[PDB]
């Protein structure tokens, strides 16, 4: 079938430039033009430009004054996107589209699954964890116990949270991160099913946070 | 004007029928040029919907229909069901930017999910933090509908007036809202007061969980 795959999220500096791929597959690649789509938080779908994928002609959108540049490599089936001079108002998830002609006109039948570029002067951290509870991890009182665990001091967004009874995959409940004064983020995630009693070590939550290439596990709630 | 306009949100009960507008100007609709709509579920990129004015892509519903006349277009939903939220753009050309121009989106809401109370659980800072020297009181809020909440902290009986962080809510994959509150203090402030309490309110009820230094010892 027609496909387009991106590359992946993105973090650069101010005045730093980057560079997007999509990969074509399914359809003869220079028979159609592609053309790239941002999406800025808090803005609508902006065109960037096209370029065709045969002889490589571009057509670029005003907005950018220059600072994009579109190319094509035939052989691989790819297109690239380079932004450079890159600032706060360049943050957005980068699409691209195959452009599809019918009888009268133009449309983007196909899009990407989008890259995320960051562009921030906060450098890229892990995020801490912690294990936290509600109900005292050993409660005598026949109080349900909530185990959930805290994320904080990370850079960029996101954080990819799971959590494990043994080998088991546990449902949880999710929550927005938000972002603190110092512009690094801070979010939590919980179990969902309360629990009575777990030997030391039975449950874990999971944090995966790719900018950082780290993962954090946590599986033990001491006594407090 | 060279640019598309479209209401912000519009909302139909379930199996009934919305239709979203978008209007343009001399140099895109006027110019002659056809409008396309693009559908963008949840966390997914953009899906052409409808082509051409009103021509649907192989395995596009029937009840998601499109029109244009000179001077709007329409993009009609019947049938809606609750996997048809999401935002709904129009697009066109303009000749006087010579590039293409997008609408500001549509985000369209099904109604009728029930009202949700919100399950609350409040989490004193933990040993390892308390350790780092720093103490966060975490009030975590989940499962209510609709998405407008009002927390308020106390230190014993008084309002605290300072270290408070609240998410603005949002849509989890539940398609329920969920929150939480951050209450920053340190170490000594933690230990220094008899108590603390989270307080939520939410659609004429209000909920108040409160943890306590001593508790657990
Ligand atoms: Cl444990």
């Amino acid at each position: 079938q027609v496909q387009l795959v991106q590359s992946g999220a993105e973090v650069r500096n101010p005045g730093a430039s980057v560079k997007v791929s999509c990969k074509a597959s399914g359809y003869t690649f220079t028979s159609y033009a592609i053309h790239w789509v941002r999406q800025a938080p808090g803005h609508r779908l902006e065109w960037v430009g096209r370029i065709n994928t045969d002889n490589g002609n571009t057509k670029y959108s005003q907005k950018f004054h220059g600072r994009v540049a579109l190319s094509r490599d035939t052989s691989a089936s790819t297109t690239y996107m380079d932004l450079s001079s890159l600032n706060s108002e360049d943050t957005a998830v980068y699409y691209c589209a195959r452009a599809f002609y019918y009888s009268s006109g133009v449309m983007f039948d196909s899009w990407g699954q989008g890259a995320l570029v960051t562009v921030s002067s906060a450098p890229t951290k892990a995020p801490d964890v912690f294990p936290i509870i509600s109900g005292c991890r050993h409660p005598k009182d026949n109080s349900p116990v909530v185990l959930a665990c805290l994320i904080t001091g990370y850079h960029p967004t996101s954080v990819t949270v799971t959590w494990y009874m043994g080998t088991q995959s546990q449902p949880q409940r999710t929550f927005p991160e938000i972002q603190r004064r110092d512009s690094y983020y801070m979010t939590s995630s919980q179990l969902s099913t309360p629990l009575q009693q777990w030997r030391q070590g039975e449950y874990k939550c999971v944090v995966q946070h790719t900018a950082s290439k780290s993962k954090k596990e946590i599986f033990r709630w001491p006594e407090s | 004007q060279s640019a598309l306009t479209q209401p912000p949100s519009v909302s139909g009960a379930p199996g009934q029928r919305v239709s979203i507008s978008c209007t343009g100007g001399s140099s895109n609709f006027g110019a002659g040029y056809d409008v396309h709509w693009y559908q963008q579920l949840p966390a997914t990129a953009p899906k052409l919907l409808i082509y051409g004015n009103n021509n649907r892509p192989s395995g596009v519903p029937d009840r998601f229909s499109g029109s244009k006349s000179g001077t709007s277009a329409s993009l009609a939903i019947t049938g809606l069901q609750a996997e048809d939220e999401g935002d709904y753009f129009c697009q066109s050309f303009d000749t006087s930017l010579s590039g293409w121009i997008f609408g500001g989106g549509t985000k369209l809401t099904v109604l009728g999910q029930p009202k949700a109370a919100p399950s609350v659980t409040l989490f004193p800072p933990s040993s390892e933090e308390l350790q780092a020297n720093k103490a966060t009181l975490v009030c975590l809020i989940s499962d209510f509908y609709p998405g407008a909440v009002t927390v308020a902290w106390k230190a014993d009986s008084s309002p605290v007036k300072a270290g408070v962080e609240t998410t603005t809510p949002s849509k989890q994959s539940n398609n329920k809202y969920a929150a939480s509150s951050y209450l920053s203090l340190t170490p000594e402030q933690w230990k220094s007061h008899r108590s603390y309490s989270c307080q939520v309110t939410h659609e004429g009820s209000t909920v108040e969980k409160t943890v306590a230094p001593t508790e657990c010892s």
